[PDB]
């Protein structure tokens, strides 16, 4: 099962959204400092790195103001999670290009 | 390189000749176009060739009042049509654009929004919506980011800004603020974080569209009507 499908199942199950609703994905680049919490960004790790960012959206996701995302860095996985209405970011995974910082991918099942 | 040939190929409106033609003298422009044309033969390239330069056709250099910088074009078929941010008419706005439009509506509760994302009306009204990368491989974002558009496009914008003072620039996100640094004594430079929802600051709170209008008024320029619907 693709990562993004695992993420979709975790999300639609967590928030009780229509499991079979088509999701669309917006893919853009931006600097990790402008996205991640300060505590996740240090010089020599994620700081100044340009992440390739994938942000999922649908009608009911928009209704939710829920924004699931998967971040990469040059094809290294960097983060999986979701942002909510109030910009509380939740993470199921975080790697700072040096080591894994947070790996709760077992949560997806 | 030949302006007549170049213009025909891209269906470029001739009013942009004086800002763009000087580019063709630069050997890097010849490599860019050759590399672009090589991508076009080896892969599916977006947006369609005739659209790469659609921004030239919506308004003339003299009409341009506001400059909004994008990075590169939507890479899924149907989406890009040669403007930054904007999508084709029956495409639901993706997260970034939908947030742009939310800020518009916040700035202007009265603004007519169709719930659609196509920004042609702004373009016609002199809102230059310009990506620093003009093309992309279908399916792969930022796949053309290093073939040399940024230089070419940065030249055109430099020549545009040089013609007369008092453009508004809206520079959203780190790429745009780094790529384009206009003289804030000469132009109105408006900065913000990227409109993507992934941004730490919600873009919904961006007041650029109002602040730009207040600026233009101080300069005898009529404000933009930021309505997406006619």
């Amino acid at each position: 099962m693709t990562l993004e499908l695992q993420l979709k199942h975790y999300i639609t199950n967590l928030f009780n959204l229509p499991k079979d609703e088509k999701w669309e994905c917006e893919s853009i680049e931006e600097i990790a400092d402008d996205i991640l919490p300060d505590q996740y960004v240090r010089l020599g790790a994620l700081s100044n790195k340009i992440l390739q960012t994938y942000t999922y959206y649908s009608d009911t996701l928009h209704e939710s103001n829920i924004y699931p995302f998967i971040l990469y860095y040059q094809k290294q996985l960097i983060a999986i999670g979701y942002i909510d209405e109030n910009h509380d970011m939740d993470f199921l995974y975080l790697h700072n290009t040096i080591m894994p910082l947070l790996d709760q991918r077992y949560l997806l099942t | 390189l030949d302006w007549t040939t170049f213009r025909r190929v891209f269906l470029i409106d001739d009013a942009w000749r004086p800002l763009m033609e000087p580019e063709l003298a630069n050997p890097l422009t010849a490599h860019l176009l050759a590399e672009y044309n090589r991508r076009c033969q080896t892969e599916e390239v977006l947006p369609p060739r005739e659209d790469v330069f659609s921004w030239t056709r919506y308004c003339t250099p003299d009409e341009v009042r506001v400059v909004i910088i994008g990075q590169d074009p939507y890479h899924h078929p149907g989406q890009a049509h040669g403007l930054a941010f904007s999508v084709r008419a029956n495409v639901p706005p993706p997260p970034s654009l939908r947030n742009v439009l939310a800020a518009v509506k916040n700035c202007y509760p009265e603004a007519r929004m169709s719930g659609h994302g196509c920004l042609e009306k702004w373009a016609r009204d002199g809102v230059l919506l310009l990506n620093t990368t003009l093309t992309v491989k279908r399916g792969a974002a930022a796949s053309h980011s290093r073939i040399g558009w940024d230089r070419f496009v940065g030249g055109v914008i430099r020549r545009l800004a040089a013609r007369r003072p008092g453009l508004v620039f809206m520079l959203w996100g780190t790429h745009a603020q780094n790529a384009i640094r206009p003289d804030p004594r000469v132009h109105c430079v408006l900065k913000f974080s990227h409109p993507s929802p992934l941004s730490k600051v919600p873009f919904g709170t961006c007041q650029h569209f109002l602040v730009a209008n207040r600026y233009l008024e101080t300069r005898s320029i009529s404000p933009i009507d930021w309505s997406v619907l006619e």
